[PDB]
């Protein structure tokens, strides 16, 4: 019918993409690699089958020249899946 | 049924019915640390009484955006070279050095604009802060034309976590410098975008 | 015993794989998880660039296009 | 089409090679024993092979990802 | 589905990384399914260059790394 | 007003209340 989409729910409380649900859940932070060949630290608001994303708070971060760290905020984000290569389900980071 | 296929078709048919049977998403229980990714801090909160009123923050913003009307006024009417850093130094500080006047600021390139923001960051870090580079840094920020290139959004945080650290040093809120650390940090946290900067209160 | 790709990948569940991807970066870890699109999810990830142990990741999903290949590991 | 090209490889379980879309540094080699319709191959006594450093790293069975393919031959 | 959201958007001016990594900041005219984006009061920054003005762009939706959205937007409410 | 940035600056700066 269209309540076999439930099982589509079923598949993201499961699947791989649980590690996006796990964040949109729960409110938790996630980080991103990204083909832009930076990292994006965020949490998750909405996602789809093919890893477009809506994100909160992400910190662009990425590194350049003895190597120096940079980064850069975003309140709010619209992400491509195409841009995604993988993602961490509770990262961690530093000061 | 009990031979195999002769043709590619019938040879995919054949896997997709297979495909069907299978399970579509398979989860295996495990049974049983983690790099660390370094992040760029934040901007070191004021000390209590130091944090300016929404109300100030929101007066300058809009106050800032008109300013970079005019900027473009000007800006139609039209230097060390571009890529020295010392001599921009001199030229704009000096020992004195030149004020950021339309006649010069205008003049000056995206790219640069850019540069000479890093080479006053640069002085800032090692040098103690004057309003004379309060102007520069003031004009440069009104300058700079967006949306803005990442490089430079991650350069005025640098800066804009360089006077956060500064405004520490502060021993009363009659020093000369609060109200411009203040100012540029609300500029680049609420003007550039970067409120994960800014001073709520 | 003609093996056919979903049947093959499903089979490497519960087991120790090495992700390769497009990008020349591989991934080792114990595949988790799978799902219709051929995305994945490891535990235990070490990532390789230039094949030098990069970092550990702990658990991971990794997008099906950036796959260039995948094997499983003793 | 590319597809009937392989069907047949699989018929003899051909050893082949492929060429990647991504990486020009690299060939893929193997005997091929199952694909489908999007071109993902399982490929058995799998290597990578480097060029210029003539090197071959042994894979074993690995399934390869249909949209990386250039180019199909036998060997 | 998240592209039904996208659809919700016109009239939002934002900026968007290009692929190449150019920004362009503007307004959305439309946006349809496959994701391309048309635009207009269009502003792009890009690396070696100055900027450009331009009355309308269209884009590629598989020529964008990312949309930034301007943060008044109010998801919750768009997430339906 | 060719000095028109360095006079809004120190409006800027002096307006802190």
């Amino acid at each position: 019918p269209e309540e076999l989409q439930k099982r589509e729910e079923e598949e993201f409380n499961t699947g791989p993409l649980s590690v996006l649900t796990q964040s949109v859940k729960n409110n938790t932070q996630v980080l991103i690699n990204c083909r832009n060949n930076k990292k994006l630290l965020g949490r998750v608001k909405a996602f789809d089958r093919h890893c477009n994303m809506v994100l909160e708070n992400v910190k662009e971060m990425w590194t350049e020249v003895k190597p120096v760290n940079k980064d850069r905020y975003i309140s709010k984000m619209f992400l491509r899946g195409d841009s995604v290569i993988v993602v961490l389900r509770n990262p961690l980071i530093a000061g | 049924p009990s031979v195999p296929p002769r043709t590619p078709q019938e040879y995919l048919r054949r896997v997709q019915i297979e495909a069907a049977q299978c399970p579509d998403v398979v989860v295996a229980q495990i049974d049983p640390k983690q790099s660390v990714n370094i992040s760029l801090s934040g901007c070191q909160p004021a000390p209590e009484g130091y944090s300016p009123t929404l109300q100030w923050q929101q007066q300058q913003v809009a106050q800032f955006s008109t300013v970079r009307q005019n900027v473009n006024k000007h800006r139609s009417h039209w230097m060390p070279k571009s890529e020295d850093e010392e001599g921009w130094k001199k030229f704009c500080l000096g020992e004195i050095g030149f004020p950021p006047l339309l006649s010069i600021v205008s003049r000056m390139n995206q790219a640069t604009v850019t540069s000479v923001l890093e080479y006053l960051s640069n002085w800032f870090g090692e040098r103690d802060f004057t309003p004379e580079l309060g102007r520069w840094l003031y004009a440069l920020l009104a300058c700079l034309e967006k949306p803005l290139l990442p490089e430079a959004h991650s350069l005025i945080r640098q800066l804009a976590r360089r006077c956060s650290e500064v405004r520490l040093l502060v021993d009363s809120k009659d020093d000369e410098r609060v109200p411009a650390l203040n100012l540029l940090i609300c500029l680049v946290s609420r003007y550039f975008d970067q409120r994960d900067l800014a001073d709520e209160p | 015993l003609p093996l056919n790709p979903k049947p093959f990948l499903n089979g490497l569940t519960g087991k120790p794989v090495m992700v390769k991807l497009k990008w020349g970066m591989e991934y080792k870890g114990y595949l988790v998880s799978v799902d219709g699109y051929m995305n994945m999810q490891l535990a235990n990830t070490e990532e390789y660039i230039d094949g030098a142990l990069s970092g550990h990741l702990g658990e991971v999903l990794i997008r099906c296009n950036n796959v260039l290949y995948i094997r499983g590991v003793e | 089409q590319p597809i009937n090209l392989i069907f047949r490889y699989l018929q003899n379980r051909s050893r082949i090679q492929v060429w990647l879309y991504e990486q020009v540094n690299m060939r893929i080699e193997g005997c091929i024993i199952g694909f489908d319709e999007y071109m993902n191959l399982v490929l058995d006594d799998a290597e990578e092979i480097h060029s210029k450093t003539k090197s071959r790293k042994q894979l074993g069975r690995i399934m390869l990802k249909g949209d990386n393919i250039t180019l199909l031959q036998s060997v | 589905k998240l592209v039904r959201f996208l659809m919700k958007l016109s009239h939002e001016t934002v900026t968007i990384e290009l692929k190449n990594g150019t920004q362009v900041h503007g307004t959305i005219t439309g946006v349809d399914v496959s994701m391309n984006t048309h635009l207009k009061a269009v502003k792009m920054t890009l690396k070696n260059r100055e900027p450009v003005q331009l009355e309308t762009l269209s884009i590629r939706g598989n020529n964008i790394r990312y949309f930034i959205l301007p943060d008044s937007l109010p998801l919750d409410t768009l997430l339906v | 007003d060719d000095t028109a940035l360095i006079k809004a600056y120190d409006k800027a700066v002096a307006s802190f209340k």
